[PDB]
């Protein structure tokens, strides 16, 4: 049974200035984090009848500074385990027909909210070492932040997204986004901007107020009620075809599409365990996995050959329980 | 209709032409404070909230200098150069031209002036920005107003907020 085997985390990471004057990218990874709930998991074609272990991957491509990307690196998995604690408490209490898709969804929508009130300084927020909570903001009114999310167990891959960073599955041979980019170009976001009473103006792209490129992002109170930290979620059940996972800042995707990003990622990790033996089973998913750091700095590489001259922050996840080579 | 057949029939792309705005912000600090971090054009990086960096070569602070800035991601535009036009410690009155980067705003030229203001008992500062720019191609008036504007007032709102922790700061 999948909701029975080991999840081993295997991912690597990359995260460098790159051509910018200045570093504003951050990201989060947290392997054997989370206990999800495995009903929030099971679909109703699955028989009936505690938890898997949730592994956590974050990127986060902050603009206008570093702090509110910085603040969401620190913070928004501890705020998303406060949120599936308290939803976890509620379904073993009740239980409505509420689809999988909508419970993640409330989930996220209260973690991401709850990151930005605390941000905006209307939420207390606890600090580290301090038994005491403050009401006041992380940033200034001009500084935001994209936050794309993946939550990993054995059977599925959750993703919540808020702006244009990315997170793209390999299944078999196509890629396949699991986010879809907050860009004011979308009817849907264009109607909400322009009923809110704000503008979007062509200039270098279509922009709220011609200023930013997404319409949605973590902070940014400035462009408030216009752009909203309010996430999209995508609930995937996995695959035995998928080959690996990447979570990216338009560092990489403003130069390489999907397609040619998978190809690559799956390519590097394959000539890694041609070239390696299997390294020990127990250190494994303690830290980084060598054949995904080779894909993620490979793919840093070529995007700046490519002239990327943006921060560059990229997580590559392999699903494959392994790699062998059957021959003879 | 109307708005309709003109954006289909009536949508012509002029040479050139130039709009113009004002804005105005009230600051809870004494002018001499405010005009302190203002006059500072070796300095934008004290108060604008999008300057990752700023290098002025040569006379720093006097009509003539020229300031390179680097801006922070997220911008539809990552470097300017601007020159001082108008240094008036009289007056309190600063104007900036901007002549080079990879925006959008060309021949842009703007003004800010002090001026003190008493509201609910405090004495206080009354910044006045305005500027004039050239409409960009595809572009109206009122969209290039809508971007500035945007950009100066959230100039202003930083200005203010930073010179009042300097007046608390102050106090202390
Ligand atoms: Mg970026």
């Amino acid at each position: 049974s999948v909701y029975e085997l080991d999840c081993i985390p295997l991912w690597g990471t990359v995260s460098i200035q790159g051509n910018r004057s200045e570093m504003e990218d951050a990201f989060a990874v947290s392997p054997h984090f989370l206990k999800l709930p495995i009903k929030m998991l099971m679909g109703d074609h699955e028989g009936m009848s505690t938890h898997l272990t949730g592994h956590f991957f974050g990127v986060y491509d902050g603009h206008g500074g570093h702090k509110v990307a910085d603040y969401c690196r620190d913070r928004l998995h501890f705020a998303l385990a406060e949120e599936i604690e308290r939803i976890k408490d509620e379904l073993s209490k009740r239980n409505t027909g509420e689809g999988r898709q909508v419970q993640w969804d409330k989930v996220f929508t209260s973690c991401f909210l709850t990151v930005d009130g605390e941000i905006e300084g209307k939420i207390g927020r606890a600090v580290v070492g301090s038994s005491d909570k403050v009401l006041e903001a992380v940033a200034s009114e001009t500084v935001g932040s994209t936050a794309v999310v993946a939550l990993v167990c054995s059977s599925h891959i959750v993703v919540s997204n808020c702006g244009d960073s990315r997170a793209v599955l390999f299944r078999g041979k196509e890629a396949m986004p699991l986010s879809v980019d907050h860009k004011p170009d979308r009817e849907d976001e264009y109607a909400r901007i322009e009923n809110a009473g704000g503008k979007v103006i062509q200039w270098q792209g279509a922009r709220v107020f011609g200023v930013l490129a997404m319409s949605r992002s973590i902070g940014d109170r400035y462009l408030k009620p216009y752009v909203i930290p309010e996430p999209e979620v995508t609930f995937m059940p996995r695959s035995r075809e998928d080959e690996c996972l990447i979570l990216a800042s338009d560092g990489l995707w403003d130069v390489m599409n999907n397609q040619e990003v998978c190809e690559i990622a799956r390519r590097r990790i394959l000539m890694w365990h041609k070239k390696n033996g299997a390294p020990p089973l127990a250190e494994r998913g303690k830290g980084i996995d060598p054949a995904c750091q080779a894909a993620a700095d490979y793919l840093s590489m070529l995007a700046l050959q490519k002239g990327s001259k943006d921060n560059i922050s990229i997580i590559v996840i392999d699903l494959k329980a392994q790699r062998k080579f059957k021959t003879r | 209709v109307e708005s309709e057949y003109i954006k289909k029939h009536h949508r012509h792309e002029l040479v050139e032409s130039q709009c113009s705005s004002t804005l105005v912000k009230h600051i809870k600090a004494p002018l001499h404070l405010v005009w302190s971090i203002v006059r500072r054009f070796d300095e934008p990086q004290k108060y604008k909230p999008f300057i990752s960096r700023c290098v002025v070569q040569g006379k720093k602070l006097e009509v003539g200098s020229v300031r390179e800035v680097d801006l922070k991601s997220g911008l539809p535009a990552t470097k300017s150069t601007e020159v001082l036009e108008i240094l008036d410690d009289n007056e309190h009155i600063l104007g900036i031209r901007i002549v080079g980067g990879d925006h959008r705003l060309k021949n842009y030229s703007s003004t800010i002036s002090l001026h003190s203001e008493t509201i609910d008992g405090k004495t206080g500062t009354l910044a006045i920005e305005s500027f004039v720019v050239d409409v960009p191609e595809g572009n109206t008036k009122e969209e290039t107003c809508f971007f500035v504007e945007a950009l100066i007032q959230s100039n202003l709102n930083s200005l203010a907020d930073v010179t009042e922790r300097l007046q608390a700061e102050s106090m202390e």
